């Protein structure tokens, strides 16, 4: 095989040149090390980091948060530090339980996940600001942070956006391994399948879609690396036999083409959308459909099937039923 | 060798203290931890809590 | 013990045998 | 019909099978022995797929589905309505997928470029063989694969999925998940990250690669590299099914309990038990 | 009476999702796919009927001009008109718009189908300080390979044929990336080095394999302008010529297999 | 732990779905042996005499 | 060699102490575990515990 | 050959001890555990525990 | 205490005899 493009074979090793910001060249922090088995997939070199404000907050808030959230993991199992490493995954740090609206609840039934929820929202802020100032320090443009902000926004709308326009906190994700998940059945069950909801559909069409996309961005880049079509910024500017041919094999087989430019728009494209159909759903969910299935057998989408065994009325509709 | 009988010590010459300090410091600190916690984690031969064990008792 | 079935011991002896004698 | 840089590259040879009878372009397309393949199945499998749902119950097209046999009738056929037709399409489906990827094959050769992309078109067709062949050959029946119908074949898998407690629990699956996310996110950055260096706003001069670098380096402290980064998408997209496939095939030959009944190996050592 | 209905059959997600939609195709088609023309548009036409226009709906397609400022200097405008003025040696099977083309002489000297290169602009490719990007190990002295891995220099070539080329002179470096590019081999029976992209050769313990060419071959490498540097172009034209004998090495590589 | 096949399968919906139970036929038989100690019905007798009501 | 019998030790010129050496004591160190948990985690064979055998009884 | 027989050997000559000793190592410690384990999960031929055999009993 | 139950010292004791003795 071209093994080429798998691992890397024979590793470099020399100075690495710093590219100067237009401000916080100081507040870069650490010894650069290298790592020989990473070496062998990306470069080797780890060091340094970035410091500086935004840094620091993020890194305060975020640390709040987390603290707070695993601090009432451990009073579930009440500090029994064996049972704790055990029994982790299925601890968590749960909204509240009873209806209190809107009201900022008791400490002791959903105050604290309040608390670390208003923490989480802080640090994504602070990091969100990190990620649009480096940009603009080194003069980048601004797409990695327009396509994060979209990330931020969807954590918000299931967050807190959402629990509002319903108006009830009980609606929040809770914090933890697996009830952060038990929470997507219950939902979903909620609000009458979410299989059903078109924008859940969407959604997923552009996540395979980038799925689809980074598979063949990836194998075509690889696929022409013999021609250093993985220098794909002078690609851009001075274009080479690389992308020449990458462009006419997807040509000849879809039938129209992209260029080296524009192929990242179109994945930078699918990413975010993925965010942004999400929230759309999210925000419609609860406030504008109440069960999804039955609203599209309103407007006649949902396949109906014959009975394979007996058809069964429901008995709570029977002459002299209970309750 | 000051007075030696073996070579034993010619290992320290093969091998890092600096490894084999720190790996036994470890090694130790696990295997501590989970005799204390493992054990405090039966009935019989727990010390910290009230004899819940029911020996025979019930 | 090991009466009517030397089942084993042939499987693990003779092999052990002819490894003995062939590979000098 | 061409590009301005096309006509150089446009040359004979290079086909798997059957030489130079086949061996054209239909306007940007390239045909090859393949393309006629394809062609054959995508028509006929499409067209049967019409026919069978015009004797369907409705014409919706979120509503229309065909499905595969009832579990008596085996690993055999079915009459025609009653899951025949479905077995007939899912041999085109096969058909043309196969079709498909050693039509692209065969371009690449032509072009003399590296086989990635055929391959990596490889993994998703493999699972889709998991899914309607081998999955239902380990349980002896076509009935346990997934109808064609869009909003159908989530019906499938939302019941397949309930048929284990829940889902969410299975190890593969949660392996698949993470893989799906992080190729998502990491196209975004992938896709920005180029965009910011090409478009650095205003008349500022176009970046070096060594600010793409510098950028990660500053962030989050790493940056992985230009090249692999390719070679880093390719993998994290492949996995979502490699392991995944995992997952899917083990849910009923090896395993027939809820999903989460499965981490009782770790909940339940009986050490800290 | 219920949250969000707009009739007694309409309600406000119906809307949306037609919305949704809209958007959606806006994007891709008057954004997307117009920023997809800015190379190799318009198309060319060397058999139909009168056409300064493309699939219809298309000859706005291309849209307004960008201009790159480089980093060193200048702009690029994009989309151009970059004009092929190379002279193809390729008769035609036949006249038709689209039956493939044979090559008249050697295509890996004439450089076509695979063996074709860009005409990219004939300069050194660049560091961010103004040294130049690929360079050898001779020059780079501060560059070094990784201890643990295999120094290829001074290991033999093989060739196709299972015949030695030549032997391993240097690798080339990327001085931007910390990668190597090129093996920089001396060709046995003349006195020149030819430089192999590192793509085509795998490197074991004892000799380097490529597959690519003949032992033969290897006598006809482009031939690199000056010493010590690599301009865009020869880069094109290094890489070009082995890929090319992907195809064009032994007469059965065109073939199919039957 | 990974569960060796067959599994027994039934269907409870239409075809094609995905709905019916899925079995480890070894954990059925275990079950049905556990179930089968259910002591077997006692010899019937003839109805004769008084009701108890009046006996004890 | 120093007044020896066989070549065995012409083991170390082709093998490497440091890698037999850190490899047995992970190995025994598995092994040991196995062995230990494993009694543990029967009926017979558990001290740590109040029998919890019934051992006949019952 | 220092009062040799056949050539058998030069097996490792071609073969590499290194290479052969460390999978061998390998090999037969699963064979073992296979073994072992597989007999412990038994009823007959299960020592480390009751006979749960109910060997006719019951 | 070993009752005809050698078997372990027989696995444990033989080969550490010879492990004594073949390698010297
Ligand atoms: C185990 C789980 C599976 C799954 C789970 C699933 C979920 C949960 C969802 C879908 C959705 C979708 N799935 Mg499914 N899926 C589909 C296709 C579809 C589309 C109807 C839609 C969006 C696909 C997309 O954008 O992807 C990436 C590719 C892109 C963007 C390129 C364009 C592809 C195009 C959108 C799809 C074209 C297919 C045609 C509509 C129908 C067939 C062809 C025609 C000519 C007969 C195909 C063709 C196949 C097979 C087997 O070939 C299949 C298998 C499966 N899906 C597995 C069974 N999929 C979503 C949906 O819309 O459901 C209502 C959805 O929510
Ligand atoms: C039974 C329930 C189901 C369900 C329930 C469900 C719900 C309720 C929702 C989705 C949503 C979505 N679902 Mg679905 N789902 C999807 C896939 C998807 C995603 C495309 C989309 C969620 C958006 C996302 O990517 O989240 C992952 C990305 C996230 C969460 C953003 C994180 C970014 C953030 C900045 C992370 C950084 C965090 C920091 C590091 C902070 C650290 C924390 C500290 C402070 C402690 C697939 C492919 C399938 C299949 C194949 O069946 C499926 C089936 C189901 N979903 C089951 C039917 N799903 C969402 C949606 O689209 O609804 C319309 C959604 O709301
Ligand atoms: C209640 C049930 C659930 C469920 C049930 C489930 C099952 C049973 C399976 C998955 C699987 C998967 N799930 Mg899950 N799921 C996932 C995500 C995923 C995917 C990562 C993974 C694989 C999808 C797949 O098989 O593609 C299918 C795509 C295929 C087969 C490729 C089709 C492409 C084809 C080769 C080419 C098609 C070309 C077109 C026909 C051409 C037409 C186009 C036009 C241009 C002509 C998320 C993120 C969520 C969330 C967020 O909750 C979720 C929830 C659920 N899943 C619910 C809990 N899911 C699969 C898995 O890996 O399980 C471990 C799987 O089997
Ligand atoms: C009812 C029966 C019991 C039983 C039956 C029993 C038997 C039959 C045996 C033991 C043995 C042992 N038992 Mg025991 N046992 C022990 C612990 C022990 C160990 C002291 C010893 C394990 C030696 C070993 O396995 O080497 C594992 C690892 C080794 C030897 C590594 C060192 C060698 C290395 C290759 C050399 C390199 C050293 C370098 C300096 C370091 C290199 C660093 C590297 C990483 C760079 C504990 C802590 C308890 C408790 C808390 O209840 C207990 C209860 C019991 N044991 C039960 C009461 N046990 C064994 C023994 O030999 O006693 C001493 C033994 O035969
Ligand atoms: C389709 C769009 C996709 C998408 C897109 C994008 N996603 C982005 C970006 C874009 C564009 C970025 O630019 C940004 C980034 O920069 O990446 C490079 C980012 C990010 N997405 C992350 C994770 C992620 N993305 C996910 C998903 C999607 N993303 C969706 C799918 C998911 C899922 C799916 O779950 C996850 C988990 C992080 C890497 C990063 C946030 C960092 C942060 O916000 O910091 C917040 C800071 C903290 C939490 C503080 C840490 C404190 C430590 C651990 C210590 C605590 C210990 C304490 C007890 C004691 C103190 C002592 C101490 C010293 C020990
Ligand atoms: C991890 C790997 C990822 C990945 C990778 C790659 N993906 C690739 C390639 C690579 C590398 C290509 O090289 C190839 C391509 O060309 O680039 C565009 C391709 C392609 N991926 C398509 C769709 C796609 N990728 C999906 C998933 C992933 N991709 C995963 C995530 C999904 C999901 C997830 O649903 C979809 C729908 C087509 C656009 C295109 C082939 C067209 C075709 O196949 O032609 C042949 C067939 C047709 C044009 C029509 C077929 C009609 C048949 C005969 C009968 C009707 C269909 C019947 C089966 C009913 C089902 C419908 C029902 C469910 C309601
Ligand atoms: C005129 C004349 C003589 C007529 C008589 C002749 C006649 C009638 C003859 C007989 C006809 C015959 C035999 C055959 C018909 C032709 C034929 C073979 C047809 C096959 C056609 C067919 C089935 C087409 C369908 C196309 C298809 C399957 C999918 C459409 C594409 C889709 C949905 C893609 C997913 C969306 C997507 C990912 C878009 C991505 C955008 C692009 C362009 C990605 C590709 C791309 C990537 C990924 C890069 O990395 C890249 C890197 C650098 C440069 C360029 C690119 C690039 O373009
Ligand atoms: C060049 O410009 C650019 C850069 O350089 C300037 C960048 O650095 C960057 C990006 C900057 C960065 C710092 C990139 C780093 C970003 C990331 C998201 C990297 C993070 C990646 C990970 C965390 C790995 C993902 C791991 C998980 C999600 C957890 C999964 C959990 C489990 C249990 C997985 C279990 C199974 C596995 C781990 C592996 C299973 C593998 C198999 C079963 C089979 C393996 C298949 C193969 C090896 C392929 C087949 C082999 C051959 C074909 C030879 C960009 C975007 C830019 O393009
Ligand atoms: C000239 O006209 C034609 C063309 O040019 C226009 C063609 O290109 C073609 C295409 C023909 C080709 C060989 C194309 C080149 C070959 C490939 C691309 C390989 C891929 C081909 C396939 C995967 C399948 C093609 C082979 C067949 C359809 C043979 C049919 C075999 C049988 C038994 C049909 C009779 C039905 C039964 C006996 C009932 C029992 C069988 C079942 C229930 C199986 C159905 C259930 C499944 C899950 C199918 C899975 C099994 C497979 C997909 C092989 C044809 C046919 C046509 O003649
Ligand atoms: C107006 C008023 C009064 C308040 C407004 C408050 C407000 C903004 C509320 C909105 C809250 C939001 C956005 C809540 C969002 C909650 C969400 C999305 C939770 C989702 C998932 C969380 C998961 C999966 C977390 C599990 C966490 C753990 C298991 C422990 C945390 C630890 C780690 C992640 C490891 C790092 C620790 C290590 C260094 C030791
Ligand atoms: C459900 C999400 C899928 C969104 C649709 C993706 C757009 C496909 C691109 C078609 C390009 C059309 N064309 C040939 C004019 O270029
Ligand atoms: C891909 C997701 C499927 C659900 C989409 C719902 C489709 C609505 C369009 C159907 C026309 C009927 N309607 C809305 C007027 O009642």
């Amino acid at each position: 095989a071209d093994y080429q493009t798998i691992y890397t074979q024979i590793q470099a090793r020399g100075p690495h040149i710093t590219v100067s910001g237009e401000w916080g060249d100081n507040d870069r922090v650490g010894k650069p090390f290298y790592s020989y088995w990473l070496g062998k997939i990306g470069d080797a070199q780890i060091g340094p980091i970035y410091l500086g404000a935004s840094g620091i907050a993020a890194f305060a808030f975020g640390s709040t948060a987390i603290l707070i959230i695993l601090f009432n993991m451990a009073a579930e199992v009440h500090f029994d530090p064996l049972q704790f490493f055990r029994q982790f995954f299925w601890l968590g740090l749960y909204p509240p339980k009873a209806q209190y609206g809107m009201g900022i609840p008791p400490l002791h039934d959903g105050g604290w996940w309040l608390m670390a929820g208003l923490f989480m929202t802080l640090s994504l802020g602070s990091w969100w600001i990190r990620v649009y100032s480096r940009a603009r320090a080194l003069g980048l443009g601004t797409h990695i942070a327009w396509n994060f902000a979209a990330a931020i926004f969807f954590v918000l709308c299931i967050g807190c956006i959402h629990p509002t326009l319903v108006g009830s906190w009980s609606e929040g994700v809770p914090f933890g391994i697996w009830p952060h998940i038990d929470w997507l059945t219950a939902f979903s069950i909620r609000y009458g399948n979410f299989y059903y909801c078109p924008w859940h559909g969407f959604s997923i069409g552009f996540a395979y879609g980038c799925g689809l996309l980074f598979a063949a961005h990836g194998a075509t880049i690889l696929a022409v690396a013999r021609f250093g079509g993985d220098r794909e910024i002078e690609q851009i500017t001075d274009r080479g036999t690389a992308v020449e041919r990458a462009a006419l094999f997807w040509r000849w087989t879809i039938g129209f083409n992209a260029t080296i430019e524009s192929v990242h728009r179109w994945g930078w494209f699918f990413s975010l959308m993925v965010m942004v159909s999400a929230s759309v759903g999210i925000l419609l969910t609860g406030t504008f459909v109440d069960n999804w299935y039955l609203w599209c057998v309103k407007h006649g989408a949902a396949p109906d099937y014959p009975a394979y065994l007996p058809a069964t009325p429901d008995p709570a509709s029977l002459p002299g039923a209970p309750k | 060798a000051t007075e030696y009988r073996t070579a034993s010590w010619k290992l320290w010459l093969i091998l890092d203290p600096r490894r084999v300090l720190t790996a036994l410091f470890v090694y130790l600190t696990v295997i501590a931890l989970l005799i204390h916690f493992g054990l405090l984690s039966t009935d019989r031969l727990n010390w910290w809590e009230f004899q819940r064990g029911l020996p025979k008792a019930a | 013990s090991d009466w009517n079935l030397w089942v084993p011991l042939g499987i693990l002896g003779i092999p052990t045998i002819w490894i003995a004698l062939t590979y000098r | 019909a061409l590009l301005s840089f096309e006509r150089k590259y446009r040359v004979r040879g290079g086909t798997l099978i059957g030489g130079d009878l086949f061996d054209f372009w239909v306007g940007p397309y390239f045909v090859g022995f393949f393309g006629v393949s394809a062609i054959f199945f995508i028509f006929l499998g499409v067209s049967l797929i019409g026919y069978a749902a015009s004797q369907g119950p409705t014409w919706d097209p979120f509503a229309i589905s065909i499905n595969p046999p009832d579990l008596k009738y085996g690993l055999g056929a079915a009459p025609l309505l009653e899951g025949g037709f479905w077995q007939a399409i899912t041999v085109c489906a096969l058909g043309a997928f196969i079709s498909w990827m050693l039509r692209e094959v065969e371009i690449s050769r032509k072009l003399g470029i590296g086989w990635h992309v055929p391959l990596a078109f490889c993994v998703p067709i493999f699972m889709f063989c998991v899914l309607q062949v081998f999955r239902p050959l380990l349980l002896g029946s076509w009935g346990h694969a997934f109808p064609y119908g869009i909003l159908s074949h989530l019906d499938w898998v939302n019941n397949f999925g309930y048929q284990y407690l829940n889902w969410h629990y299975n190890p593969g699956h949660m392996s698949s998940v993470s893989f799906l996310f992080v190729n998502a996110m990491a196209l975004g950055l992938h896709g920005g990250l180029i965009l910011s260096v090409a478009n650095p706003g205003d008349g500022d001069k176009v970046k070096t690669a060594e600010h793409e670098n510098q950028y990660f380096r500053d962030v989050v402290g790493y940056s992985i590299g230009a090249l692999s980064i390719h070679r880093l998408g390719l993998f994290l997209a492949s996995n979502i099914f490699l392991t995944g496939a995992f997952g899917t095939i083990a849910s009923g030959p090896f395993w027939t309990r809820g999903w989460p009944e499965w981490w009782g190996w770790w909940l339940d050592i009986p050490f800290w038990s | 009476m219920y949250h969000g209905a707009l009739a007694q059959h309409l309600d406000i997600a119906q809307l949306v999702w037609y919305a949704q939609w809209l958007v959606i195709w806006t994007v891709v088609l008057l954004y997307l796919r117009r920023e997809d023309r800015r190379e190799g548009y318009p198309l060319v036409e060397p058999l139909g009927l009168v056409k300064l226009a493309p699939e219809d709906g298309q000859v706005y397609e291309l849209p307004y001009p960008k201009t790159f400022v480089l980093p060193h200097g200048g702009t690029v405008t994009v989309p151009r008109r970059r004009p092929e003025t190379r002279e193809l040696k390729l008769a035609q099977t036949d006249g038709f718009e689209g039956a493939p083309l044979q090559p008249t002489g050697n295509p890996l000297v004439d450089a076509v189908g695979p063996a074709s290169y860009a005409e990219r602009a004939e300069v050194v490719d660049a560091t961010v300080d103004g040294k130049a990007k690929i360079v050898p190990l001779r020059v780079a002295t501060d560059f070094s390979i990784a201890e643990g891995d295999v120094d290829p220099r001074g290991l033999p070539v093989v060739a196709a044929d299972g015949v030695e080329a030549g032997t391993v002179t240097d690798l080339w470096v990327d001085r931007s990336e910390h990668y190597f590019r090129y093996l920089e081999l001396s060709v046995a029976g003349s006195a020149r080095t030819a430089l192999i992209p590192l793509g085509f050769c795998d490197v074991k313990k004892d000799k380097i394999v490529v597959t690519s060419i003949l032992s033969e071959q290897f006598a006809n490498v482009p031939r690199l302008q000056s010493r010590d540097q690599i301009t865009l172009r020869e880069e094109d034209k290094v890489s070009a010529y082995y890929a090319g004998g992907l195809l064009y090495a032994t007469p059965e590589r065109a073939e199919s297999l039957l | 732990c990974f569960e060796p096949p067959p599994a027994t399968t039934t269907q409870t919906g239409f075809r094609g779905l995905s709905m019916g139970e899925v079995l480890h036929p070894a954990t059925v038989k275990a079950k049905k042996e556990r179930d089968a100690q259910y002591p077997p019905a006692l010899a019937a007798v003839k109805a004769e005499g008084p009701p108890v009501s009046q006996v004890y």
